């Protein structure tokens, strides 16, 4: 610590070495700080969501708009193991990422229709068909897969209506 | 799920129009598995369809290319079933159209039995292959002016000298 | 799996369980018995060999021999008498009497050493008497090297004896000589000697406190020094460790060095209570102490109770290795080092024989192969050179227990079984179930029915079975020795010296060529059908076949590759052809964990090995084609049959297609307790002597045959049923070899669905499903078929899913977790767990694992429960689900519950209900609901109150009549001020960033839809622009537009218009301004 504020701020690369070596040995505060005075913000987030403190992540995101997934991601299945199923659904919407936010959507608008929620599986359903258009940017698909699953959104738009239509019914 | 797919066409006709020769290619699948195949051409003939019409955007765009490789497909297996019935002049313009290796590979195979040794010389050497090509050429053709064109490109003198016995 | 014959030597002598040796080396044995006082010499089975007495010049007083001990290396005995006297017991060798050189195989050397032993002597030694001064010889003792021998008696003598080996002119005698004449403080029990790594010291125990060693310096002096009474000192060489354990089970292990000191290493004490102990009143004696070195550095002690309590001195962890069953009294035990195998004897009359695993946890190293019953309570037991166990039974009884396996023979129309010593029973499949009984033990059983042959190694008896009266009679022996013999249709085939005979019932001669010693002497053979396999002691395999006249050999003798590896058995198949192979390794007949097969025909040796599989083999079986069948199919021939178990023991069968390439597995078939072991094969089925399910193992005529079908033979209605079998065999070939392109062709003409479900099963293993949905649907299995294409229709990226879907329509259910297990697939296998009815270990497996689903898992247990018409359950678990808003009132609705709904809105059991029904916010909001489309506005009111649902209370009030304005527009507010509260909250938070970066974000805060119905009220009492205000706190764009109009307003319609955020709201509202 005090080799670290005998640094100034033009050698920010040594500080950033030796925040890591904080960071392995378990100085967390340690690297905390180093890390503040190199306002390294990715190294912060990490630690602070490898730590379980989410207000200082996002007062940190607060500065940077354009480091929201690194944050949401970890914030997203920590709501899912948490038992919080729509938040955590409403945070993958938000961080892309769209295989989990699939399946996830699976279960809720299946646990909707088990569970004869029809409100909720027909919200489910139609916002699913929306998802069924979201393709990660590594991967540009064929339109045979296009087809295959604009097929599927039109299904699922049909089944929302169905199933909004049919909930005041059963209901009566 | 019964594999009555004659009755399968029979409901087909007035349920589903659209549904009838794709059962009927299927059906053909089988009869490859036991040699009774040489009612398998119907509904390979049947298997054409009217090319969907209406506006130039994806929905009418993707599709074409799925029923066409249906379609492929459908002619594929005519010029397979073909060569046993004795139609091979029919099926030549069909395999020669062609493109695919495998395929041709696939159908060069029977029509020496035939006795048609005309059509299997001109697909041996497109076969891919031409040493088994002059191989069969110099034990069961007997046509050297074809090989004589091959002949550069063959390395195997064990052949070359059986060739050379008449040439 | 294996036995013991049991050979008693018959004599009405009181024999003493302590006086019972066996040479550490030469296979032999003397007992010494009382009234009359004798000591009877017998080889290792058990056969007397001589008998001995006083030597001449007794005036009537037959002594009594009180110590016998052996020579470490020489075929030579020592007796102490009971009245000093030393005799010494010498049989003349082998090679002292010059006779021929062929003297190799085992039953010539038994001969010769029987004669050798008839042509024994005894010898005194000089003085010996007065040195012991007329006292009893207690104990006697030779050292490692075996030429210094000491001898302690009762009056605490004790002598140094030296041995000197005469050469006489003719033979070889021996004389011990007296050295030393010593006193001990007491009558010594256990004398042990130690090595240097020749050299002469040895230890003295008289059974008290301490322990006292007397060396070449004629000094005795002690070693351990122990407080408390030993019992018996164990000595290992190897680390020349001394293991003490106390009258008092106590531990003292101490480590010995070159200074004859101990030094204790581990010393704990050890709890054992003391209350009401056994006291041992029915021998009338204590207890008597059990330990034996049980492994190089394990040692083990049995306390006489029902637990086996193990040692480890490398860790100094003692832990227990019980019994099979509690209730066993161990007496006795005993340890063979060769085969790492430990032999426990209970008074009751069990030995449990405990096998090292190499020959997890380390107890688990040690485990209990057989548990043999004898009926009788067991004295001592001492082990032989060869592993042959003697037993003590009864004071005066004895017996020697000889290991072997089971003779057993199929031959196609009748399997013959030994069940015991000498008890055979035979039993055909026509019910021909009878049990037979012979002179001596049984030794070889072949079986050419109604012939059958059972060699009881001296001589071969073949019995004649007259089914018409089913008489059997005794007709003639055949007197041969070797274990070579084979009945058949033409004749016997047995070996006689070199000569391998060929004979008729009646001994007519039909192949007789002398052989040489360079061909040698066979020892195996095999006979099926029409052919014949001989195995010599020389490793040469002859293939033969056996015709009407003649034994043509096909081919040459042959040589086969492989301490040593011998051969045990062979089999050969029905073709002639290929022969299996059972191999032993080392001398001490250790078993082989592989198995081999010879190929004539490409003249090749494959083998498969069972380690791989922790398993050890017992026999080996080829498929035995039916008598009068010869349309049986080739591969039909070539299927091999094994019987193997675990290291009651775990059995299984295990079939292979012995093809060129090698050994390929088929299949296994565990075997239940009662399906005690294989006999024959005979496609398809696996011939097994077993016992009734609820019948008795311990009875000998309870052994049925059971004809248990082969896996891929399932649906074999008809017996005659043979282009369908030779097909099936064909498919179940193909399936091991695995292309099932054409496995498919190979049931084709096959129309027994069994043979569709098999080849599907073999689709799911495999992965391939265009074969599988034909295979479904060609038995007519909708459903399945249904399953796999809306698998196929709905999953088509993954295949898996799809497999698991094919797994389960083939009721097979173990494989859809073991699928995509830890790939993760939960939810299937979830439903799954729930469509077995496993409702308790699908709730708890999902959670730990699968929290997404819990609710699901809870809403179809309560239908379950509803369908039950258990409307307790059901409610419970509707409440569990958090679905009480819809389903808990519509079960108390429709079962005309709904009284007891309104008490509990507004008895023990019903304590659990009123625990959470009356304060669920859900439930008051659908009663508040309820109530108020049933006129009753107020109790909606009420209910609505305690629910705090903003916007029906506040609908509620604006309805009212008159309507309750002043509340309405308080609770409006409060949320305003609870909207307010959160878009202050989260705007000065996003300001700390927003003070560098300017950001002209116009947040707005949540609009509070309860507002609406207040400009409603205020848009019916022309206050429109107060209905402005709260329109736009609503968020009622349309309706602020709608408001704005009268007002001659065209900002405020412009600015609302944006505010929107919809297009039809600026698109129409574009125009409306144009006008």
């Amino acid at each position: 610590m005090k080799m670290c504020r005998s640094l100034p701020t033009s050698e920010v690369t040594l500080i950033t070495e030796c925040a890591n070596f904080f960071r392995k040995h378990n100085a967390i505060p340690f690297a905390i700080e180093a890390y503040e005075k190199v306002q390294d913000h990715q190294a912060l987030i990490g630690i602070y969501v490898a730590k379980g403190d989410w207000r200082n992540a996002f007062t940190i995101l607060e500065k940077t708009p354009t480091l929201a997934r690194e944050v949401y991601v970890p914030w997203a299945t920590w709501l899912a193991d948490n038992d919080k199923f729509d938040e955590a659904l409403e945070a993958f919407r938000a961080a892309k990422w769209p295989k989990e936010a699939m399946r996830l959507m699976e279960t809720l608008a299946t646990n909707s229709v088990t569970c004869r929620k029809f409100r909720d599986a027909a919200f489910y359903y139609i916002h699913l068909a929306e998802e069924y258009g979201r393709f990660e940017e590594t991967e540009k698909p064929t339109d045979v897969e296009k087809a295959a699953r604009i097929r599927r959104s039109k299904e699922c738009v049909r089944r929302a209506d169905i199933y909004y239509a049919f909930s005041g019914v059963y209901a009566h | 799920d019964m594999m009555q797919w004659e009755r399968a066409l029979t409901l087909a006709e007035q349920l589903a129009p659209e549904e009838v020769p794709i059962i009927s290619r299927d059906y053909a699948q089988h009869l490859e598995y036991r040699g009774v195949y040489a009612k398998a051409l119907e509904m390979y003939q049947k298997g054409l369809r009217q090319l969907p019409t209406g506006h130039a955007s994806t929905e009418l765009s993707v599709t074409v290319q799925e029923v066409e490789r249906h379609n492929e497909q459908c002619r594929q297996g005519a010029a397979r079933s073909q060569i046993r019935i004795g139609n091979i002049a029919d099926a030549m313009k069909t395999v020669k159209e062609s493109s695919e290796v495998s395929f041709v590979k696939e159908c060069a195979k029977l029509c020496e039995e035939n006795q048609k040794h005309e059509e299997a010389a001109q697909l041996y050497e497109k076969a891919g292959d031409i040493e088994r090509a002059a191989t069969i050429y110099i034990e069961r053709c007997k046509n050297l002016k074809a090989a004589e064109r091959l002949l550069p490109f063959i390395k195997s003198r064990n052949i070359i000298g059986i060739y050379a016995r008449g040439k | 799996m294996s036995l013991f014959v049991v050979n008693a030597p018959g004599h009405e002598g009181q024999l003493k369980e302590q006086l019972i040796v066996a040479h550490k080396r030469r296979p032999l044995l003397a007992t010494a018995w009382v009234n009359p006082p004798s000591v009877l010499i017998t080889n290792s089975e058990g056969e007397v060999l001589t008998q001995v007495a006083d030597p001449p010049g007794s005036t009537g007083r037959t002594h009594q021999p009180t110590a016998l001990t052996w020579h470490p290396n020489e075929e030579l005995l020592v007796i102490g008498w009971s009245n000093g006297e030393m005799s010494l017991w010498s049989m003349p060798s082998v090679s002292s009497l010059a006779l021929g050189e062929d003297y190799t195989t085992a039953a010539a050397r038994s001969a010769v050493q029987l004669i050798a032993a008839k042509a024994a002597t005894q010898s005194s030694a000089e003085g010996a008497t007065r040195e012991h001064a007329s006292g009893a010889v207690v104990a006697s003792e030779w050292s490692t090297r075996g030429l210094y021998l000491v001898s302690a008696s009762q009056q605490r003598h004790v002598v140094m004896w030296m041995l000197e080996k005469i050469p006489a002119e003719t033979s070889v005698t021996f004389k011990l000589k007296p050295l030393w004449s010593v006193q001990s403080r007491e009558p010594v029990a256990r004398i042990i000697h130690v090595p240097s790594k020749d050299d002469i010291s040895f230890l003295l125990a008289d059974g008290g406190t301490s322990v006292t060693a007397i060396n070449e310096d004629q000094q005795l002096f002690p070693c351990v020094t122990q407080q408390e009474q030993i019992a018996s000192v164990l000595y290992d060489a190897a680390t020349r460790t001394l293991v003490t354990l106390t009258t008092t089970s106590m531990i003292e292990v101490y480590a010995v060095g070159e200074d004859i000191k101990g030094t204790s290493t581990l010393r704990r004490k050890l709890s054992a209570p003391a209350t009401t102990p056994t006291v041992s009143t029915t021998t009338g004696e204590r207890i008597a102490m059990s330990m034996v070195w049980a492994s190089p550095g394990v040692v083990a002690f049995g306390s006489g109770d029902d637990r086996l309590r193990i040692l480890d001195l490398s860790s100094g962890s003692l832990d227990v290795l019980l019994l099979p069953q509690p209730d066993l009294h161990v007496s006795s035990l005993a340890t063979f080092a060769a085969k790492g195998t430990m032999i426990v004897g209970t008074v009751e009359g069990f030995l449990v024989v405990f096998q090292h695993h190499a020959a997890a946890t380390e107890a688990s190293q040690w485990e209990a192969m057989t548990v043999h019953q004898v009926g009788k309570c067991v004295d001592r037991v001492v082990l032989t050179a060869l592993g042959d166990v003697a037993l003590c039974c009864g004071g005066s009884e004895l017996q020697v227990l000889h290991e072997i396996i089971r003779k057993r023979a199929w031959d196609g129309v009748a399997a013959a079984t030994q069940i015991s010593s000498d008890m055979v029973v035979i039993e055909s499949i026509t019910g021909c179930q009878c049990l037979l009984q012979n002179k001596g033990n049984v030794h070889g059983v072949s079986i050419a029915f109604p012939n059958i042959a059972l060699w009881n190694g001296s001589q071969i008896d073949f019995y004649m079975i007259d089914e018409a009266t089913s008489e059997i009679t005794f007709i003639n022996f055949v007197l041969t020795t070797s274990p070579a013999f084979a009945i058949h249709r033409e004749g016997l085939i047995y070996v006689k010296g070199n000569r391998i005979v060929f004979e008729t019932m009646q001994l007519a001669p039909i192949a007789q060529m002398t052989f040489t010693e360079s061909e040698g002497v066979p020892v195996i053979m095999d006979i099926m059908n029409d052919y014949l396999v001989v195995v010599s002691s020389k490793n040469y395999l002859r293939l033969a076949r056996i015709s009407t006249r003649d034994l043509q050999q096909l081919g040459p003798a042959r040589p086969l590759t492989f301490l040593e590896v011998s051969v045990s058995g062979a089999r050969v198949n029905a073709q002639g052809r290929r022969v299996a192979l059972m191999s032993t390794l080392g001398p001490l007949a250790l078993p082989d964990t592989r198995i081999w097969v010879y190929d004539s025909d490409t003249d090749k040796m494959s083998f498969f090995d069972f380690g791989s599989r922790n398993e050890i083999p017992n026999s080996v079986y080829w498929n035995t084609p039916e008598p009068n069948t010869t349309t049986v199919g080739e591969f039909e021939y070539i299927l091999l049959a094994c019987e193997t178990y675990q290291i009651q023991r775990p059995h299984n069968i295990v079939t292979f297609f012995a093809t060129h390439d090698g050994l390929v597995l088929q299949n296994f078939a565990p075997l239940r307790r009662y399906q005690i072991c294989l006999v024959g094969l005979t496609i398809p089925d696996f011939l097994l002597a077993s016992v009734k399910i609820n019948g008795d193992p311990n009875n000998a005529e309870d052994y049925v045959i059971e004809q248990k079908r082969l896996r891929d033979f399932e649906g074999l209605k008809s017996d005659k049923d043979v282009a369908v079998r030779e097909a099936l065999m064909k498919f179940s070939y193909y399936a091991t070899i695995g292309n099932m392109d054409e496995a498919y062709r190979c049931v084709k003409s096959i129309k027994n669905p069994a043979a569709w479900q098999g080849l599907a099963r073999l689709c799911v293993t495999s992965g391939r499903l265009d074969v599988a949905a034909v295979c479904l649907a060609t038995m007519e299995d909708c459903v399945a078929a249904r399953a796999l294409r809306e698998a196929k229709e709905d999953y088509p990226d993954d295949q898996d899913v799809q497999l698991a879907t094919l797994a389960l329509g083939l009721s097979m259910t173990e494989e859809a977790v073991e699928l995509l297990r830890k790939s993760k697939r939960y939810d299937l296998l979830t439903d799954v767990y729930m469509a077995c009815g496993k409702f308790e270990h699908a709730q708890r497996h999902s959670e730990r694992f699968d929290r997404a689903r819990i609710r699901p898992v809870a809403y179809k247990y309560a239908q379950f429960m509803e369908s039950l018409q258990n409307m307790d359950a059901a409610i419970m678990w509707y409440y569990n689900a958090k679905c009480a808003s819809t389903d808990v009132p519509r079960i108390f609705f429709q079962t005309n519950r709904m009284h007891e709904l309104r008490q509990l809105m507004m008895g023990e059991q019903q304590s659990t209900f009123a625990t959470i029904f009356p304060q669920n916010r859900e439930l008051l909001l659908w009663w508040a609901q309820h109530s108020e489309r049933r006129h009753n506005v107020q109790e909606a009111l009420r209910f609505y109150n305690a629910g705090e649902d903003v916007y029906n209370i506040v609908r509620i009030l604006c309805s009212l009549t008159p309507p309750k304005l002043d509340s309405a527009l308080q609770l409006v507010n409060k949320e305003m001020d609870k909207a307010k509260m959160r878009f202050q909250q989260q705007q000065a938070f996003a300001a700390t960033a927003s003070a560098r970066f300017g950001d002209d974000d116009h947040g707005e805060p949540d609009p509070v839809g309860s507002a609406y119905f207040v400009a409603q009220l205020y848009e019916r009492q022309g206050d429109d622009q107060l209905a402005l205000q709260y329109y736009q706190a609503a968020g009622a764009y349309r309706s602020g537009v709608r408001v704005a109009w009268k007002m001659e307003q065209y900002g405020v319609v412009a600015n609302l218009a944006m505010k929107s955020s919809d297009e039809r709201l600026m698109l129409e509202t574009a125009m409306a301004l144009e006008k």
